[PDB]
């Protein structure tokens, strides 16, 4: 009941029934959360 | 004896039902290593257990070996029949 | 108590209000940033005697905004509960210093009338209120902290016109808020919040007062 | 007890409760109380034949 | 005991579940990516 | 005035009034300089036999050993000892426990209460 | 060097000083006055108070109660003989004084216990059987979870305590 | 970017959800273009670096006119890139991927393929999505058993009771807590984090107290407990001559030198204490800690003058043994000795080497663990707690969101939550999308106003009139809309 | 259907509330029409006022049937007209050497001096049950009906087993000061014992 206000639009923007902006984009990235995928970066090396 | 230790920051009840709960514990797992070791690879049981289907050792433990502590909320059965739980036991037991 | 350790929280209040003040942009020297208490009772010469005026040592002006506009104001009242009397007195000094903004730290609680007449003051002119207990501890400081940067209103112009978003549209922020209150942020105004994104890297958002 | 036991005290209605931490003998003999048979040892045995 | 496949052949490797599906690095995810659902619909009803 | 004494001042809970057997109050004769104890309903007076007439903060000591009657001896779910000799008569069958209670006593440790007839004794080891 | 004093009550508190050290005798076999030792304890306790302040009474009062001992006579002793000199003992540095035979025993082993009751909190668990490729010790905690759940088979967890490492049986 | 991931990950863990496994994608080439180690790897190192020049470019989420769209276009994409950088280094395609420029120029065509791929489809009712997806894992076993052990106390009840409090924002949590961290030696120190422990903890007078009792005394230095006559008698720097009209009634009270060992106090705190809150009209008197037993003798201060029956006024301004128990029933209930008062008394203990925090960097540039004492406690007086010495204002939290946004605000409200919502989850172990978490606390934060999102704050939105009458009440919304 | 057994005096907290400790009989007729007579005797803890008497929190105040409010145990005993200290401690307890029992008890004592007459508490009791008027016989008269008949049916309500009726209340509030100051152990409601 809570959570049935809000969608995303086309602008990449997340809005709301009355097309307040909840978020410039969804999740930051606007990028579909099944095209994500465990990865290991390793940039953070013990060993400089 | 009242000899025994208290754990610090815990009263010696606290210690003492936590003492007898390691060791049904470390037994029970040892036991159950033991059936884990006991059985064939040829088994059904393993094989189904193994594949990753509805299974395990506690399984094995359970079925085998030995069920293990039945607790109340994470607790020793309570004294609800006066200081003891049937009158099948001894007044004051202790016994797991 | 009020012997000594007394001293340690009026230097962390000071340095934590110069570096609120440094943060406003003000140049507050590096050495103000830098003293030790030590140095701190040095240089008030604190501590000859006891039950003395180091709330009116410590008051001070505050001074910088790469804008020569110049001239903010502390003042630190003697009295726990402060008195319209005290704002009155307080409202000749600022007026016969012709500063631009004036800070007022009190201690414990305030008439409702001086509490009006520092809200109102005048159309033209700021008076700003902090409680002492709440500035003994930075929460800038604080790791759930994001960094906060005010909005010009060319950048919020800016802002809705590339975008072009409504007012309405933009999330509102309390003003009720202490680091509202700590920005001295003033209503309609927009702050740049700053946030780590564990998905983009760098997250940015912004919200106009309320 | 030994009335009870005599059949001329009802067990199946009358029961008969002590307790010395209270100093306390309690009896019973309303509606509504659940009993069941059991067998009598006596001399850490059984008394039947 | 480890699992390897090459060029869609099997080295070696007892299967699991953590392989066959509902986690990652399962070799469902990656088919669905690559394959496609329409694929790997028809290779799943065929292992089946 | 050692660190070795004790405080057992035997405190005077009550005294009723011969008048009317209701509690006689504190009371101090400012003219004589002396405690005095009344009853409030009636005229009765007397004097007071200590300076002190009150106690605070109860419980530091051993209740358990106390309010128990040997009569629970007679319980045979009670266990009784192979340990002997009753603290009093050459006897074993001493009943034994721990405090089980509130405190119920993180004392794990067991209290002797003899069964032989003639003694009674309720003490621990 | 007796220090003299024009307060009534600073002498008073002398008097009473030196009333203190008469106690058990030991003031005459190390020979001492116990006047001169009183007057120099209540100036020492001045020097700093520079008042007739009820704390700086009840400073008189602390070394009231360490003069009045009767379980430490070496105390007085090692202050009567100056290797505890009144300007010392005055000046505390000796956390309610009780050195030579128990007090300070029993204050160590307080310190002691108060130090043991942060020994453990109140739990344990640790199994140290599965190796952690973060930093090579089995430093390894182990769970026991989904007892049903779904199509999910139940597993074991393991989590390495230190450098935070979490895998499973599968 | 190293430098800078050290800033974004301070638990140092480097696997995370990401976008496009270029791994699998660049093994996949190897396994096309049938790349080995025994065959030459021709390449040209500038092609890679300009491939990742012109890939970033066509990382476009949004316009690239102007540089603030840029700056939104870079740091949106910061994170990803810096994964896009580390892996295509130059070093990597040539030694460890052994790629063929050939090899290289199919797989950027197929990266920016899956680029394009990854965009989600705008209009999208994401979040029924997410409420569906907070409901999924709740519907698990999040009251399953209190299996937490954690040598400590059963803080911060697990689960739905805590999330259906949670969704109704109760003004105060069933179960507050508070995490207490250690600057500094504290750290290392127990003996300085129990000197804390002695300062932070609440301490009430009845905590204190051994024993009370109430005497009649004739005489202040001729006392009749006679084990306390030398210790009153001795006594005569005190201003005995307003004592000959004090209360010749005496109250005496014994104190717990187990609670002096239990909580680390002295007798002149506790009689300077006492003073300061009765006032001047209390007399207090004790006896020193090396006696027999604590005990402290007190005195209305019955000043000579008016304090005689002065004026009458039939009423009997009060009598003494009553008043020894109305200071006394105020003097044990009334008065704390130390700590805050409202954090009953708690600092559970445990060894930082409990979780992956406070891991350090080091000359090498390496991560290392760093171990500590922590107390955890509950309380909420997050100014008090912020303004104690020693404590590290920085990393100590508190369960309630409630203080954080009365003291931090909304904005700390948005990450606290979050961290919260993200720890029940991390205690189910099943894993849930972030940015959905990330994309909750946005919604209930987006008035910038702590409210219920439930129907208890709903007539304070400013939603349509058809949303507030569809919840149940209809007609009351209808008829003043 | 399961119940609770009947004229069976239990204690059971109540921390949840302002009141310490609880305890309850209910004393239904054995035939006549078991109305239930519910009593509760509940010890409030009202730990403290101000500087008034430092000490509420021992008092207990009885829950009377019918009654608009509660009022005092003590109260009633004066009803019972038991006047003298002494008789209401045995009434209370056969053995007063106990001075912990005694001290515990001390407080309700202080009560008991604001009325001291029977009849006087009668009218009292009576004036919490209602306004007849000021028509005190009433009242008293009212309050021996429930005294009698309305209170602890179950033992009789003939006149001359109001005394016999005094010496349960006793034994029944010495059930609850021994939990209360902890002597006894806090009845279990589970037990089917204690059920019918
Ligand atoms: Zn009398
Ligand atoms: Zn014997
Ligand atoms: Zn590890």
């Amino acid at each position: 009941k809570s959570m049935e206000s809000v969608m995303v639009k086309y602008d990449a923007t997340v809005r709301n029934s009355i097309n307040q902006v909840v978020q410039l984009r969804y999740g930051e990235d606007g990028l579909a959360g099944e095209s994500v995928e465990f990865q290991n970066l390793a940039t953070l090396k013990p060993s400089n | 004896n009242n000899e025994l230790e208290p754990t610090p920051g815990n009263t010696l009840r606290q210690t003492f039902e936590n003492q007898v709960n390691r060791i049904l514990n470390d037994a029970r797992d040892k036991t159950g290593s033991s059936a884990q070791k006991s059985l064939s690879e040829y088994n059904n049981f393993k094989s189904m257990v193994v594949s990753g289907a509805k299974g395990s050792k506690i399984n094995i433990s359970q079925v085998i070996a030995v069920v293990g502590q039945q607790n109340v909320e994470g607790k020793r059965i309570p004294f609800g029949f006066k200081h003891r739980t049937l009158p099948h036991f001894i007044k004051d037991d202790y016994g797991p | 108590m009020d012997d000594e350790e007394e001293t340690y929280r009026l230097w962390k209040i000071r340095k934590t209000i110069m570096q609120l003040c440094h943060d406003r942009g003000y140049l507050v020297t590096q050495d103000e940033l830098d003293q030790t208490l030590e140095e701190f009772k040095a240089q008030s010469g604190d501590k000859p005697s006891e039950g003395r005026p180091r709330r009116t040592d410590l008051t001070v002006l505050v001074a910088h905004n790469d804008d020569p506009t110049d001239q903010m104001f502390v003042f630190f009242p003697e009295e726990p509960k402060v008195g319209i009397k005290t704002i009155k007195v307080y409202c000749q000094r600022m007026q016969e210093e012709n500063i631009t903004r004036a800070l007022i730290v009190v201690q414990q609680g305030m008439t409702p009338s001086a509490k009006q007449s520092l809200v109102d003051m005048a159309p033209k002119y700021i008076l700003e209120q902090f409680l002492q207990q709440e500035l003994l501890i930075n929460i800038t400081e604080h790791e759930l902290v994001p960094e906060h940067v005010v909005m010009t209103k060319e950048e919020v112009t800016e802002l809705l016109a590339r975008y072009k978003l409504r007012e309405n549209q933009l999330p509102r922020i309390q003003a009720g808020d202490p680091v509202a209150r700590y920005f001295g942020i003033k209503r309609g105004q927009v702050v740049k919040i700053i946030r780590p994104s564990e998905t983009a890297g760098r997250y940015i958002t912004y919200r106009l007062v309320q | 007890r030994k009335l009870r036991r005599q059949m001329d005290i009802i067990v199946s209605e009358v029961s008969m409760i002590r307790d010395i931490r209270e100093r306390e003998i309690r009896i019973y003999t309303d509606a509504g109380r659940i009993c069941r048979p059991l067998l009598i040892v006596e001399k850490q045995k059984l008394l039947l034949k | 005991t480890k699992v390897v496949v090459e060029n869609g052949e099997l080295i070696m490797g007892i299967l699991c579940k953590k392989s066959l599906g509902t986690s990652a690095g399962s070799l469902v995810h990656i088919s669905y990516l690559e394959m496609g659902h329409d694929i790997t619909r028809l290779f799943y009803s065929n292992i089946q | 005035m050692e660190p070795d004494g004790t405080y057992e001042p035997g405190f005077v809970g009550i005294r009723f009034c011969q008048e009317c057997n209701n509690m006689l109050y504190p009371k101090e004769d400012k003219e004589n300089r002396i405690l005095l104890y009344a009853c409030r309903n009636c005229d009765y007076q007397q004097e007071a036999d200590n300076s002190c007439i009150y106690v605070n903060k109860i419980t530091h000591e051993v209740d358990e050993l106390t309010q128990i009657i040997a009569d629970v001896s007679q319980d045979p779910t009670l266990p009784r000892t192979e340990d002997h000799p009753c603290q009093k008569c050459g006897h074993k069958e001493a009943v034994f426990f721990q405090s089980h209670s509130a405190r119920a006593e993180d004392a794990m440790r067991l209290y002797y209460v003899c069964t032989a007839p003639h003694c009674g004794h309720r003490w621990t080891e | 060097r007796a220090p003299s004093t024009s307060d009534s009550v600073r002498l008073k508190c002398r008097e009473m000083l030196a009333a203190a050290l008469r106690t058990g005798d030991d003031y005459i076999a190390i020979g001492a006055d116990e006047e001169e030792l009183g007057s120099q304890i209540e100036e020492a306790i001045y020097q700093e108070i520079r008042n007739t302040d009820m704390k700086y009474k009840n400073r008189v009062r602390s070394r009231i109660s360490n003069l009045k001992d009767a379980k430490n006579p070496n105390l007085r002793k090692n202050v009567l003989c100056g290797n505890i000199p009144p300007d010392l003992f005055a000046r505390m540095t000796a956390e309610e004084m009780a050195s030579d035979e128990l007090k300070e025993m029993r204050k160590n082993l307080t310190k002691e216990a108060i130090r043991e009751h942060q020994m453990a909190k109140t739990g344990g668990t640790q199994t140290d059987l599965f190796t952690c490729g973060k930093c090579k010790k089995k430093n390894c905690t182990y769970t026991q979870v989904q007892t049903r759940s779904a199509d999910e088979p139940m597993t074991t967890f393991v989590v390495c305590n230190e450098c935070g490492n979490r895998w499973k049986f599968c | 970017d190293r430098e800078v991931l050290r800033v974004i990950f301070p638990t140092g863990d480097s696997k995370v959800v990401l976008p496009c496994n270029l791994l699998r994608m660049i093994w996949n080439a190897q396994k096309i273009f049938h790349i080995n180690p025994r065959l030459p790897s021709d390449l040209h190192p500038i092609k890679v670096v300009e491939g990742v020049k012109e890939l970033s470019k066509k990382l476009v989420i949004v316009n690239g006119d102007d540089p603030l769209s840029r700056q939104a276009q870079e740091n949106a994409t910061l994170l990803f890139n810096i994964h896009l950088r580390s892996t295509l280094c130059s070093r990597r395609m040539a030694e460890e991927f052994r790629l063929s420029g050939e090899a290289f120029d199919w797989l950027l065509g197929e990266i920016e393929s899956k680029f394009n791929q990854a965009i989600a489809h705008p209009g999208e009712m994401v979040g029924a999505l997410a409420a569906q997806s907070l409901g999924e894992p709740a519907t698990q076993m999040t009251l399953n058993t209190f299996h937490y052990a954690g040598v400590s106390a059963k803080n911060v009840t697990l689960g739905v009771p805590r999330l259906k409090e949670l969704i109704n924002i109760s003004k105060k949590p069933k179960t507050p807590s508070l995490t207490v961290f250690l600057l500094g030696q504290s750290a290392r120190d127990a003996e300085r984090a129990k000197d804390i422990l002695c300062r932070l903890e609440h301490t009430t007078l009845r905590k204190v107290t051994a024993n009370t009792a109430i005497y009649y005394d004739p005489n202040p230095q001729s006392t009749v407990v006679a084990e306390d006559q030398e210790w009153v008698n001795v006594y005569y720097e005190m201003p005995d001559f307003d004592v000959a009209r004090i209360s010749p009634w005496l109250l005496r009270v014994e104190l717990d030198r187990k609670h002096m060992t239990d909580r680390k106090l002295t007798m002149e705190q506790i009689a300077e204490k006492i003073n300061a809150g009765f006032g001047d009209d209390l007399n207090c008197i004790f006896n020193d800690d090396n006696a027999e037993k604590l005990v402290l003798r007190i005195r209305i201060m019955n000043s000579d003058e008016n304090k005689m029956q002065e004026e009458e006024e039939v009423v009997d301004k009060m009598d003494d043994d009553v008043f020894l128990r109305c200071i006394e029933s105020n003097m044990l209930t009334d008065m704390t000795l130390q700590g805050i008062e409202q954090i009953s008394k708690v600092y559970m203990h445990l060894p930082q080497t409990d979780n992956k925090k406070k891991i350090i960097i080091t000359e090498d540039g390496e991560f290392k663990a760093l171990q500590e004492w922590i107390l955890e406690t509950d309380g909420v007086s997050l100014m008090r707690v912020l303004s104690e010495k020693d404590v590290d204002p920085v990393r100590t939290t508190s369960n309630d969101i409630v203080e954080i946004f009365t003291v931090l605000g909304i904005e700390a409200v948005r990450k606290a939550l979050e961290r919260e919502l993200y720890h029940v989850i991390s205690f189910d172990g099943s894993y849930v999308n972030y940015r959905h978490l990330a994309l909750l606390c946005d919604t209930m934060t987006c008035r910038g106003h702590l409210m219920a999102i439930t129907r208890h704050g709903v007539n304070r939105q400013d939603t349509g009139p058809l949303m507030k009458c569809s919840f149940e009440e209809t007609v009351d919304v209808l008829m003043e809309a | 259907q399961e119940k609770m057994a009947t004229n069976t005096v239990y204690v059971f907290a109540k921390k949840d509330s302002k009141y310490a400790y609880t305890g309850e009989c209910r004393s239904c007729l054995e035939n006549s029409s078991r109305p239930t007579s519910t009593i509760w005797v509940s010890m409030l803890a009202r730990g403290g006022q101000g500087a008034k008497k430092s000490a509420i929190g021992q008092r207990i105040v009885a829950t009377l049937p019918y009654i608009k409010q509660e009022v005092p145990i003590i109260i009633v005993f004066r009803a019972l007209g038991f006047v003298s200290d002494r008789d209401i401690l045995e009434h209370i307890i056969y053995d007063f050497e106990d001075p912990e029992m005694m001290e515990m008890v001390k407080p309700s004592l202080d009560e008991a001096f604001v009325i001291q007459e029977q009849n006087v508490a009668l009218n009292f009791i009576g004036s919490r049950g209602a306004k007849p008027g000021v028509t005190k016989e009433k009242r008293i008269k009212y309050a021996k009906e429930v005294l009698q008949k309305e209170m602890l049916p179950h033992v009789g309500v003939s006149d001359f087993c109001e005394t016999k009726k005094a010496y349960f209340l006793g034994y029944m509030v010495h059930r609850l000061l021994l939990a209360a100051l902890g002597r006894r152990e806090l009845d279990d409601r589970d037990h089917y014992g204690n059920k019918r």
